[PDB]
DNA sequence: ATCGATGTATATATCTGACACGTGCCTGGAGACTAGGGAGTAATCCCCTTGGCGGTTAAAACGCGGGGGACAGCGCGTACGTGCGTTTAAGCGGTGCTAGAGCTGTCTACGACCAATTGAGCGGCCTCGGCACCGGGATTCTGAT
DNA sequence: ATCAGAATCCCGGTGCCGAGGCCGCTCAATTGGTCGTAGACAGCTCTAGCACCGCTTAAACGCACGTACGCGCTGTCCCCCGCGTTTTAACCGCCAAGGGGATTACTCCCTAGTCTCCAGGCACGTGTCAGATATATACATCGAT
């Protein structure tokens, strides 16, 4: 049995917009944070709940910036989601 | 003298009047605080908690749940219009989003 | 040290709304945060208000006009309502 | 470590976005702009660390970072 | 003789582009702040400065709001504006 | 009143714009979004006014409720 | 007693440290200033509009023209990519746009 | 009724970087609201950070603080640098 | 190419009103001295952040087949740009008058401040019930026939 | 339409841990009184906003016509989805250490507050020169052949 294409993708959509957990990965998304940091300053500590409010913010953008970019996929006629898109989306945000 | 009576109580209100009006005048806002500003203040939060709390109490209701969780929330200030436009550029943690799929992207 | 929060009374709030339903911890953090929101929204529109017109004091006028500003349509109109009948019972005792 | 966040996350964030169909170029591109997201983020908040004179960076630096950028988040303290 | 579309076009972006006076007329745009503002209050009273001000806020929120609908267009392969890139536009703006 | 905003001005405005074609629909679509926030600025504007029990909508008002649209002007007086 | 020296003098400044000073006492930012704050404050003041103004008159100079304009300021500012994210949502009365037009729109 | 303006200042700071260049009345409106628009917004921000820290008082910490916020990149950097000059001329008599 | 039309830049001369300088005054800023309290500094304690180990399992990486969607090409028909004659009202200049913004004077209600009291609110401890996890049957829904 | 298979929903049972309640304490709100001042109200001035008339002319408007562009259809091929298999590293739990964040206590110096004075900056006035307008012109660009 094989679902056809896009079956999958939909149900994916129905379950990630029932569910509210977060979907990066604690420890990769805790490095990145640090590396990043460290450009600023040295030595710097982190509380957990310093890296899990980045972690929300983070990831709430992102799915505000995929559904900007879904609407102008959409708008050109397209169900698919291009960097064309991305940059369409944060040029007119302002960003 | 007299037994104390708060000044919630003479107003009618559950939220603490003698706060709001400490937190008024030590915010740096305005040199003076009238004696009505933080009745109205208190008045105008209690309205605004109540509808959201009412609202979430029943999105819980609707999900067999006793507890109000950040979902609830989130639903009950997305599904209003007003309230939505207020809360505009904020995050609510651990709120998801609505369920919503493009038409055109339908079998 | 003791650290003040509006717990107690988003908690009363709650049991005079729905009698029967409770609050996790995480959704009570939720509610202090938005209070605190609007609070100083609120009190910072009445600071504005009150420096453009060479006032020294926010009144309930000052904060009336704020609420009519950040509140949209039948928000402001509540509010407004529930402000004015908490001024008018504070007053007459 | 920008390599820790995986298609699969990219995916999934997107899934919650109600995008069907994803281009290949789509997660490096997402990846840059997380990058520079958090770069603006990440800054404001040690600023604020540094201001305070402290070493590490608390939920409350990270909740002023997001209210001045104009993307207040709530839940962690205000 | 009669110049091909698009070249009085261009011509006039060149023209208003280089210009800055305002392109809507006095008159009716303040006849038209007088009939929205009649909703609010009676007997309302305008400064000339105040008239002013509206006009110069409100032909700039348009011009900026045109650039992001002719960037939608342009993405959608289009050389025309329209009601749906108007549409776009706005939503992706968070209006 | 809405419709002194004629067809030749809306069609400068879009030339500013940068607009080279312009479709028949763009004109009434135009026209709504202005009024629409025209009215959100009187709007404001008023209320600043019956906040101060004067009867002239002055440009110090008008210029408040730009800034608190996040659409600040400059050169009226702040 | 001696004779009077302004703090501006004092701190090389054309901007009014006592006038900044009074601004910051009176508009409900602080119980307290400090008084290096209204000398920092005026400095970064000056700073800022000496360069808006020089960038303003190079513009000038360049249309031929010995007075400054609003165009020639928002001409500047719009051609600074940092002096346009600072003053992003700001506009300039009588400044008109940038000189744009798309490439796919061209002949 | 006297208004205060920050024109004098601009003007002089104009004579300053381009001698042989003046100013037009309009343009002059908008130094004045840009200068205006500045200031609050660092003194915003600094009684936020002092607030934020329990302090009571705006120093030149919050100053500078606020300033490495709110400008961008070089324009930080050398608004920083004018602001320590001025601060240690000043407070070198 | 090419020449002709044509709009647009450029060069010069008159005017005109708007900006740059001077003056008088007055009120806000500077010099001088005071108190007091806010912030700096030093010691302490404890909690909470960092680092390491191990297992184990769920998620990520990789390969592969195929189907459906992006994209390029083409035809057509219709809607919009360009130009021209007509008409309509916007603009400008003068004049009128009156509503209302703005300033001043006076005074009284009202909010800051201060000391004593006490009761509301917070931290800590305990328990039980809501919810979560597991498992298994029911229902839904999808795709190939 | 059918049917099989895969996924989700629902229903019931067990446990566990976090929300709700109770209790001691302590410090922050209340009460009662005093005093200065700010803003509410009356009244007067005089600015500027509104209303109108008339003339002019530039902008809007209606229409004719041609053509460039939007849009629908068709074909192709490539690259993303969906699924099976292997690998890897995320997560959970458990332990150890130490460093830095929060707290308290003492001191001192830095800023508010008051007074006295005086000079800088801000309305008013003026004159003169930069720029706007008009005209002629040159020049580059668009278009049809």
């Amino acid at each position: 049995h094989r679902y056809r294409p896009g079956t999958v993708a939909l149900r994916e959509i129905r379950r990630y917009q029932k569910s509210t957990e977060l979907l990066i990965r604690k420890l990769p998304f805790q490095r990145l944070v640090r590396e990043i940091a460290q450009d600023f300053k040295t030595d710097l500590r982190f509380q957990s709940s310093a890296v899990m409010a980045l972690q929300e913010a983070s990831e709430a953008y992102l799915v505000g910036l995929f559904e900007d970019t879904n609407l102008a996929a959409i708008h050109a006629k397209r169900v698919t989601i291009m960097p064309k898109d991305i940059q369409l989306a944060r040029r007119i945000r302002g960003e | 003298r007299a037994k104390a009576k708060t000044r919630s109580s003479r107003a009618g209100l559950q939220f603490p009047v003698g706060r709001v009006h400490r937190l008024l005048r030590k915010g740096n806002y305005s040199e003076r605080v009238g004696a009505g500003a933080p009745v109205y203040l208190a008045a105008v939060l209690e309205y605004l908690t109540a509808e959201i709390l009412e609202l979430a109490g029943n999105a819980a209701r609707d999900n067999k749940k006793t507890r109000i969780i950040p979902r609830h929330l989130q639903l009950a200030i997305r599904n209003d219009e007003e309230l939505n436009k207020l809360l505009g550029r904020v995050t609510i943690a651990q709120g998801g989003v609505l369920p919503n799929i493009q038409a055109v992207l339908l079998p | 040290s003791r650290k003040e929060s509006y717990s107690i009374y988003v908690y009363k709030v709650l049991k005079q709304v729905h009698p029967d339903t409770g609050i996790s911890s995480k959704a009570m953090g939720i509610m202090n945060s938005f209070v605190n929101d609007i609070f100083e929204r609120i009190a910072g529109e009445a600071s504005r208000l009150a420096h453009y017109n060479k006032r020294s004091t926010i009144t309930s006028r000052e904060i009336q006009t704020a609420v009519r500003l950040l509140l949209p349509g039948e928000l402001a109109k509540h509010a407004v309502s529930e402000g004015t009948k908490a001024v008018t019972k504070y007053t007459s005792a | 470590n920008i390599q820790g966040i995986t298609k699969p996350a990219i995916r999934r964030l997107a899934r919650r976005g109600g995008v069907k169909r994803i281009s290949g170029l789509i997660y490096e591109e997402t990846r840059g702009v997380l990058k520079v997201f958090l770069e603006n983020v990440i800054r404001d908040a040690v600023t604020y660390t540094e201001h305070a004179k402290r070493k590490t960076v608390t939920a409350m630096d990270v909740v002023y970072a997001l209210k001045r950028q104009g993307r207040t988040l709530y839940g962690f303290g205000g």
